[PDB]
């Protein structure tokens, strides 16, 4: 008989492995075989003439090979094809199935957790069928944590790495669990997928770490488990009081970003001295509170997270832990290489194998194994229970029964009978064994030993060949076949031993066999009734040796280096191979990096290609080739495959509100409550509810739950008390960094390469991977890692900014890392401007392995001066870290309507070769401050746009305006949009002197990075939305959509998404008339009008503007539900318009018709409307805008331009500019190209978009002018500045500041071209008292620590609606080092009662955003704020608030965050530095509210003592020299000799009018230690006497001028210290 | 020359390859000799192929697969053929090729895989690379494994074989072979 063996399947692409042997006679005889399609054998795509014979023992094997040929998409094509073999003798083929599956993506992202703006590395590791290379063109698709596309990119294979680009993080993303999938591009169904997780970075304020009971749990604990939570700052020196909150929940595993938290999770164990602790019953904290009623149901997760709220200083610290696995039994029985058929007549063994609850092997348990069985003769048969004990080396627990032949299936149950495990908690498996059935009462069984658990290549198998039963021994030869990764690669014949029974085969172990095999055994029996063909199998698990051997090596293998060495890495391989490095920072893995494996994380996925199943053996000669993986071609027994195939898998007092829950009825309401309670103070609860928008179904539950939470208060409970009820809301934060990668680079190393470079300066443990691949596959090396780090090291920490002449206190921490202790000696050097307190080497003594606080009081008269060097003295090291400090003045405005259009040429109606700036020196201006000025000269009208698009790299906002919308996301891609439309659609491309073909590669980049920045404000139904998570805005949709529709025309955008977007204004927010109506509450502008105006007024105003984005973006979804949409919106507008409310409105109106049908009678008339609105400058025009009102003609267009006239004139010019109107329009752009700042449009946003589309389209519309002037910088009095010919070569120049006090004047030569000169002046005022006021405002500090309170009302303009303002903010600048309180501000913007819709700290500024600021009353923010450091006369920030689309209403307020008083006198600065920095003798007496401020002005760091002394010494006699006293009682122990009894000095020279011990006094003494200028011939310490030292009388006159209420503390504060210690 | 030690350690050696070399003959005895200056000592090479007959004129930069026959004291080596066209295309082909272990009535057989890295290749690094593996993934050399025969496939009706017996084919080492055109290896072993 013939036997032909293949795979189950085929594979496109895949070279499929096809042995044929024989049991032929004599007579050699050819063989053919070839691959043909489903019922007609027309189409054969490849072949193989392979001629047997009796010297290949009539065996061989071909190549065949099924590529590419039905191509069709929807016909199920290739479904099926016909494997065919030909000879002399017979011909025979097979029906079977085929599939697209070739090879494996395998998608290496660098590090798997990013945080906003992290540049995503990426490579993708790709092989075919066959482990090789597999080069093909490969394309990936990134998919936001929502499962949306969010991005695309194809890429060639040149060696098997393909490397794509990097792909930034968003400025603030979608938070949560990314995924990367990964296709060939050209056929094959083949998919990678890899993740990588983005959470969102928070900057700790001090460590929270926490510990609990053990790592999983077990019957043992479950009434409880000691977590215990252990917080402390970053200063050493642990928290104190605090406030703790954790909350938990179950799991059902740790790739689930969600998880059912537990309600009656514990509050307050108050963190106390830097410890709590609670126990944890599981059986309680589940039962009612989830479907988990029996610890039994439950081997998933338990999630923990406290919430750590520091007492003193208000802040707050989150940190949560996983999840910790629930186990039932702490073993886990698994049988192993044990298959689960019965051969008859032989004895059936059972190996099992136990394993902890951390999967190692483990010995030395005891084993049970019951087991059931029927007869063929259906009668049973109940096992007597065996008993084993599981190996020590092994693990394994070996088995064997010996059974009844006439048996049939076997049924048996395996556990562990542990001694001291109670019966419940015992571990249990069972499983089921079926007998091979064949009638010729034939059967076969082979195994072999070895006794490790890997067959190492190289080693040698022997396998026994036990045919036992078949009715008889005419055996002729037995046959194997060796498959792996899902083909057949060896196969063979010995011939059977005459004599005896069984023999041995044996079979080398090959590097083709690497990860696993399995083999097959079959001898061919001829029954006298039919040949029998009869098998059996086994999986061969085997050692995972690579192919290429790649190992990496540091030069100096040392286990720790320097952070900067310079070192050499070595690569290594047994054979030519190319590597793929990568230097993560380890830390992301990390906490308990899961055993599981490394170099087998891929082994484990690349070998499912193993069609095959089960530990081997099948059933009937066909199962047992089928499990194989295996259908064979043998006209004999059945090849059969019973149907479909086989889809084998692993074979082979807040509890009391948090009940009302119970209005469950959609999440949203569950929100509603939760967060309805929280803690609102400030205003009733039925003022808050006021504020709730999303649906009075969860106003009750809002209400409810609130006045619940509200009266509670009152009964739970010194002035301390913060309700509360945790719940991060799902967030993904995570308080600590991680580097970006390095290393990332490819290489080909030919068995050798080595390649210096000096590591990064940084703290890191890098674990520098790196994988290698070539012609034998993928291989993995062994880590290396290799952390960095340097021993004792010191951090400043320097302020943003400081205002002159406020004294501030510089602090920073030095750390100690060696094991032991040392000293240091840290000293700052005084520069130029900066005053201190040297005319020093304080040498201290820091701790092992901790770190010494360290501080300087500075204090600038020279602004804007900077530098600072930093130093530190230990006995093997001296070092110099240098920093730069900013300092400022105050109040601060800039005044730039300065500017001129250089034309020489008068083209624009009169010839400008020259403009004079002056200087003009507002009589606000603040003392000895210069006046800033800069100018900004360029050729081209649409020149600064240019500039700002090629001159600063990373795109970029075109104002100060506050990133909070989703706007300021849209208008960032703007810029470039703009430039690379003008460069591109008018052939510019040639301005650059570089190469242009790269230059435009980067602006579509800038530009696409750019387009998903907006990505996070889209949402699910594809509408966009004003901010995020923020109901969707029919507003920002259209804008989003108009901006979209711009940037297609360069960069492609997803149709799809596109579609729905439109298809959303449509379908949703059009109203039976064709106008639209807006969603969400977002007011973007005020308009004028009486209440009923503005609605009519106010609807064009969105109609027009969401015309005009279904019309920007039309073009990629012309649809024609849509095209109706566009015409009866269309339509509305030209049947409203034109008894005209507004020229602000007429305008957008007109733009928006502009892009239809632009010759309705009824449009010219609007146009006409419209065009007959305007006003211009001088005669002829030479300048034309529009104002926003309508022929009411104030005609206050106060010199001075508007973010609302620069957008109605954009509106009106860009109506124009559509009908060529060309003549019309240049007056117009004259006074764009005029308005514009230096840089862009600075007027809002809004505008800045129409009138920069404006001066780009026109500037296409009309031909340019080859520039060639002449220009000439020049100061009216001083020497001439710079001057310079411009041209086409250069015309974005440099900036200029102009720095002399002298008139400036720009001055072209004749010449030819357009130049815009704008000089943008800045200058610092003290008041406000001058401008206009269009905000009422009100703030100040509260105390009930300290916190601010600001608020404001919307001033109405004439003819204005009394519902308040539009979008606008509010920015409060905060007083030098003063922190706000993160928590405070996010409990206001993150609330269904949400009062700000958007907070933000930026450069010491606080930002909040909402949609009005109702006139109707006041509109309050309030917020805690904590001295960062001592600042010392304090200078005031600002309060103001304007509205974001017309900024040009700035209410804007000085306030001071303190009441301090206290005279000097002063003059130009040479007076607070006569005064170094010298003490403060507190005033005599004292008032009440002290208690709290006598003790915390102890332990605070800096204070290195506390002790009460008197003055023994100070010499009363002119001249003679410092102070020293008596020590009376020490409380806090300087670190420095002497003690309790001792007299201790204390040192200061130079006029100090500020402090004067009185001799024969006990003063109470504090500050930091004593200064050791440790020896030059023998001496001593003592100490500054500086600005935060308490110097103060100790009055113990027990009666004198009648004292005392300052005794009481005196006394009180005394016995108080050394016990509540520190 | 024949022997199973030797054959063990001839095959198992260092092999080089290098291209850019050109020279001008010199025939030491019978028909030639070369000369080449590697970068380290300066080495030697005998044309004596069919080819070389066409190419008694000297070698314009060819490939030379020169790995060691015999060798003298200053690191220079005695060399066989081994020469290439150059430019050589630089073409990696991943071929089939069988291997049948015989023992009389038994076969312990193996599909397999060579890679040919060039787009014509020297019948001597053909055959050295052919052993190469056989020696050190086949059990070839060492024992009862020293007697074959190497079929390779180059068209429906062509093969040249190479006796495993001994390496006495110095005169052939000069053929060359179109990479594309092989269709496949099959080797039998009998020891
Ligand atoms: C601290 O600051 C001073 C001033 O910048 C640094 O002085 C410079 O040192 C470098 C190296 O010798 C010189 O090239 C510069 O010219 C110096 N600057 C000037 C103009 O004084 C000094 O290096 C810093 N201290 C240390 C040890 O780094
Ligand atoms: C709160 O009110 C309840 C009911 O009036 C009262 O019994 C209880 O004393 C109060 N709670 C506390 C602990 O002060």
């Amino acid at each position: 008989t013939y036997v032909i063996s293949a795979p189950k399947i085929f594979r496109v692409g895949a070279s499929e492995n096809i042995v044929i042997q024989v049991y032929g006679y004599t007579e050699a005889f050819d063989a053919t075989i070839s691959i043909k399609s489903y019922p007609d054998k027309k189409f054969s795509y490849s072949s193989g003439h392979v001629h047997l014979s009796s010297e290949n023992k009539f065996q061989n094997s071909a190549i065949l090979t099924i590529q590419p040929k039905q191509l069709p998409g929807g016909q199920n094509p290739v479904s099926y094809v016909y494997l065919e073999v030909v000879s002399k003798h017979f011909s025979k083929s097979k029906r079977m199935p085929i599939t697209y599956d070739n090879g494996f993506l395998f998608i290496h992202t660098d590090k798997p957790v990013y945080t906003p703006d992290q540049s995503v590395k990426v490579r993708v590791y790709s092989l075919n069928d066959d482990l090789k290379p597999a080069k093909r063109e490969t394309v990936l698709t990134f998919i936001d944590p929502e499962g949306s596309e969010v991005d695309m990119v194809e890429e060639i294979d040149h060696i098997g790495i393909i490397s794509f680009p990097d792909f930034k993080i968003p400025s603030n993303p979608r938070y949560g669990m990314w995924t990367i999938k990964a296709k060939y591009k050209e056929d094959f169904s083949t998919t990678g997928t890899a993740y990588f997780e983005v959470k969102e970075y928070v900057l700790p304020h001090f460590s929270v770490s926490i510990e609990p009971e053990y790592n999983f749990i077990g019957y043992k604990n479950f009434k409880n488990f000691e977590i215990t939570i252990k917080a402390r700052y970053f200063y050493n020196k642990v928290v104190t009081e605090a406030d703790v909150y954790i909350t938990f929940g179950i799991r059902e595993d740790l790739k689930d970003d969600q998880k059912e938290m537990m309600q009656t999770a514990m509050q307050n164990t108050m963190l106390i001295n830097g410890i709590a602790q609670v126990t944890f019953d599981s059986e309680t904290a589940v039962k009612e509170l989830s479907y988990y009623s029996l610890e039994d149901l439950n081997n998933k997760y338990l999630y923990i997270a406290v919430t750590v709220i520091e007492s003193t200083g208000g802040f707050s610290e989150e940190a949560e832990i996983p999840g910790i696995k629930y186990v039932l039994s702490p073993y886990k029985l698994n049988l192993v290489a044990t298959p689960l058929f019965l051969k008859p007549g032989i004895p059936y063994p059972i190996k099992v194998q136990v394993k902890d609850s951390l999967d190692q092997l483990v010995g030395g348990v005891p084993v049970t194994l019951n087991a059931q069985t029927i007869d063929v003769n259906q009668e049973t048969s109940d096992l007597d229970p065996s008993k084993s004990v599981t190996r020590v080396d092994d693990g394994v627990a070996s088995f064997v029964l010996n059974l009844p032949s006439g048996v049939t299936v076997l049924e048996f149950n395996v556990k562990t009978d542990a001694p001291d495990l109670p019966e419940e908690n015992q571990a249990r498996e069972g499983y089921r064994a079926i007998a091979y059935s064949s009638l010729s009462q034939s059967y076969l069984y082979i195994d072999w030993t070895d006794n490790h658990k890997a067959l190492l290549v190289g080693e040698h198998l022997n396998i026994i060949v036990t045919p036992k039963s078949p009715y008889i021994d005419k055996i002729t030869h037995y046959n194997y076949l060796i498959l792996s990764k899902g083909k057949i690669i060896h196969f063979g014949t010995r011939e059977k031993f005459s004599d005896a029974s069984y023999q041995s085969i044996n079979i080398p172990v090959t590097q083709n066999m690497v990860p696993s095999s399995r083999l097959l055994v079959y001898y061919i029996v001829t029954g006298e009734q039919t040949a029998e063909l009869v098998s059996d199998s086994v999986w061969l698990n085997i050692e995972e040796k690579c192919g290429n051997q790649l190992q990496v090596h540091l030069s100096p293998d040392a286990d720790a280096y320097s952070p900067g060495q310079t070192v050499s890495l070595n690569m290594a391989t047994g054979m030519d191979s190319w590597v793929a490095l990568a230097a993560v920072d380890s830390a992301v893995y990390g906490v308990q990096r899961g055993a599981k494996k490394p170099l087998e994380r891929v082994f484990q996925f690349l070998e499912k290609s193993d069609l095959g199943c089960g530990a081997g053996g099948g059933l009937n000669n066909a199962n047992v080739f089928h499990l194989a993986g295996l259908t064979f071609l043998t006209n004999a027994n059945a090849d059969d495959s019973q149907e479909n195939d086989e889809p084998c898998k692993e074979i082979l007092l807040q509890k009391k509100i948090e009940e009302i829950a119970a209005k469950y009825k959609h999440s949203v309401v569950k929100k509603c409550c939760y967060d309805g309670a929280c803690v609102n103070n400030d205003e009733t609860c039925e003022q808050r509810a006021a504020r709730i928008s999303l649906g009075p179904r969860c106003i009750k539950a809002f209400t409810e739950c609130c006045v619940v939470a509200s009266q509670l208060r009152a009964n739970i409970s010194l002035g301390r008390l913060h309700m509360k009820t945790l719940l991060p809301v799902s967030k993904p934060e995570i308080r600590s960094y991680f580097p970006e990668s390095w290393l990332w680079e490819v290489h080909l190393v030919p068995r050798r390469k080595q390649l210096q470079f000096a590591l990064p300066d940084s703290l890191t443990t890098w674990e520098i991977q790196g994988i290698g691949i070539s012609n034998t596959g993928i291989c993995v090396a062994d880590t290396v890692k290799a952390k960095v780090f340097k021993d004792v090291f010191l951090e400043m920490n320097i302020p943003y900014s400081v205002v002159r002449g406020e004294q501030i206190q510089l602090k920073g921490t030095v750390y100690n890392y060696r094991t032991s202790g040392m000293q240091f000696c840290v000293k700052m050097s005084a520069v130029e401007g900066i005053c201190t307190s040297e005319s020093k080497c304080v040498r201290q003594k820091v701790e092992g392995s901790s770190s010494h606080l360290v501080t300087f009081t500075v204090l600038p008269l020279e602004i804007g001066l900077h530098n600072i060097n930093f130093s530190l003295e230990t006995w093997f090291g001296k070092e110099i870290l240098v920093k730069t400090l900013r300092v400022v003045p105050e109040g601060v405005k800039r005044e730039s309507y300065s500017g001129v259009t250089l034309d020489p040429r008068g083209i624009y109606g009169t010839i400008s070769r020259r403009k004079e700036f002056p200087y003009r020196i507002p009589l606000d201006l603040v003392p000895k401050t210069e006046i800033k000025r800069i100018l900004s000269v360029k050729g081209l009208l649409v020149g600064e746009i240019l500039s700002a698009v090629l001159s600063q790299e990373g795109i970029n906002i075109l104002t100060h305006l506050p990133k909070g919308s989703a706007e300021a996301e849209l208008m960032s891609v703007v810029p470039v949009f703009y430039v690379f439309h003008y460069l591109e659609t008018g052939n510019h491309w040639n301005i650059f002197h570089s190469d242009p073909l790269i230059e435009k590669q980067k602006l579509k980049k800038k530009l696409k990075e750019g387009m998903l920045s907006i990505m996070s404000y889209r949402n699910a139904d594809y509408s966009y939305s004003v901010w995020k998570g923020g109901s969707a805005s029919t507003w920002l949709t259209a804008f989003a959509l108009r901006v979209l529709g711009q940037v297609n025309k360069y960069v492609e955008q997803n149709q799809n998404s596109i579609c729905n977007s439109l298809l959303w204004l449509v379908e949703n927010y059009q109203l039976d008339n064709g106008s639209f109506k807006e969603n969400s509450q977002y007011q973007p502008i005020k308009l004028q009008g009486t209440l009923p105006v503005e609605a009519r007024e106010n609807s064009l105003y969105l109609t027009a503007f969401t015309v005009i984005g279904i019309r920007k973006a039309f073009d990629i979804c012309p649809l024609v539900k849509i095209d109706t949409a566009l015409i009866k919106a269309d339509n509305f507008l030209l049947e409203n318009t034109l008894p005209a409310q507004s020229t602000f409105t007429l305008a957008i109106s007109a733009y928006a018709l502009s892009l239809g049908d632009k010759t309705h009678p009824q449009f010219r008339s609007i146009v006409s409307a419209l065009k007959r609105e305007a006003l211009v400058k001088g005669n002829p025009p030479i300048y034309r805008f529009w104002k926003d009102n309508l022929q009411h003609k104030d005609s206050s267009v106060p010199n001075t331009g508007t973010a609302r006239m620069v957008e109605t004139t954009a509106y009106a010019l860009l109506t124009s500019l559509n009908l060529k109107d060309i003549n019309y329009v240049n007056p117009v752009i004259k006074w764009l190209s005029e308005e514009q700042r230096y840089g862009g449009g600075f007027y809002s946003t809004q505008d800045t978009i129409n009138a920069i589309e404006g001066l780009t389209e026109y500037s296409l519309l009309v031909k340019q002018l080859r520039l060639s002037m002449d220009i000439d910088v020049s100061y009216k009095h001083k020497g001439a500045l710079h001057n310079y010919k411009m041209t086409d070569k250069n015309f974005l120049g440099r900036p200029v500041e102009v720095l002399l006090n002298d008139d400036l004047i720009v001055s072209t030569g004749f010449g030819s071209g357009l130049a815009t000169v704008h000089v943008t002046t800045v200058v610092h005022k003290t008041s406000t008292s001058e401008e206009v006021c269009s905000f009422y405002l009100k703030i100040d500090t509260q105390d009930i620590y300290k916190r601010i309170v600001a608020c404001a009302s919307y001033k109405p303009s004439r003819e204005e609606s009394s519902s308040g303002s539009s979008h606008a903010v509010m920015d409060i600048s905060l007083p030098t080092g003063i922190s706000a309180n993160e928590e405070d501000l996010k409990a206001l913007v993150e609330g269904v009662d949400q009062l700000f819709t958007d907070y933000q700290i930026k450069d010491g500024h606080v930002i909040l955003q909402l949609n009005s600021i109702p006139s109707s009353d006041f509109l309050c923010v309030r917020f805690r704020i904590f001295e960062l450091f001592e600042v010392g006369f304090l200078s005031p920030a600002t309060f103001t608030v304007y509205e974001y689309h017309r900024p040009d209403k700035q209410c804007t307020m000085f306030y001071s965050t303190s009441n301090i008083k206290i005279q000097k006198v002063c003059e130009g600065a040479a007076c607070k530095c006569v005064e170094a920095d010298c003490g403060q003798m507190q005033e005599e007496l004292d008032l009440t509210i002290s208690a709290e401020t006598r003790k915390q002005t102890a332990c605070k760091p800096e204070i290195a003592y506390a002790y009460k002394v008197s003055i023994t010494s100070i010499t009363v006699e002119n001249v003679f020299v410092k102070y020293k006293a008596t020590l009376l009682d020490i409380y806090k122990t300087g670190e420095a000799v002497a003690e309790k009894d001792s007299e201790i000095t204390f040192i200061k020279k130079v006029t100090c009018t500020n402090a004067e011990l009185v001799k024969g006094r006990q003063y109470l003494i504090m500050g930091k230690e004593a200064l050791q200028i440790k020896y030059n011939f023998s001496f001593r310490y003592i100490y500054p006497l500086d600005s935060l030292t308490w110097i103060e009388y100790w009055p113990r006159d027990t009666t004198c001028s009648s004292c005392q209420a300052f005794l009481a503390n005196l006394d009180e504060f005394a016995e108080d210290i050394f016990l509540n210690g520190c | 020359l024949h022997d199973i030690r030797d054959l063990h350690r001839y095959y198992s050696s260092e092999s080089f390859e290098y291209s850019n070399v050109s020279g001008k003959v010199e025939n030491y005895n019978g028909s030639n000799v070369v000369r080449f200056n590697p970068k380290d000592q300066n080495h030697q090479l005998f044309l004596l192929g069919k080819d070389k007959e066409q190419y008694k004129e000297g070698l314009q930069g060819q490939n030379v697969f020169v790995v060691q026959e015999l060798i003298d004291p200053n690191g220079r080596l005695s060399t066989v053929g081994g020469v290439t066209k150059k430019n050589n295309k630089t073409s990696e082909t991943n071929t089939p090729l069988f291997v049948n272990k015989v023992n009389g009535e038994d076969l312990d057989a193996s599909i397999d895989s060579f890679l040919i890295q060039k787009e014509e290749i020297s019948l001597k690094e053909l055959d050295f690379k052919i052993r190469q593996q056989l020696v050190n993934n086949y059990g070839l050399y060492k024992g009862t494994s020293k007697y074959g025969k190497i079929i390779i496939n180059l068209k429906d009706e062509n093969k040249v074989e190479i006796d495993l017996g001994d390496k006495l084919q110095f005169e052939r080492m000069g053929d060359v072979l179109n990479s594309k055109d092989i269709r496949g290896i099959s080797v039998t072993i009998n020891q």
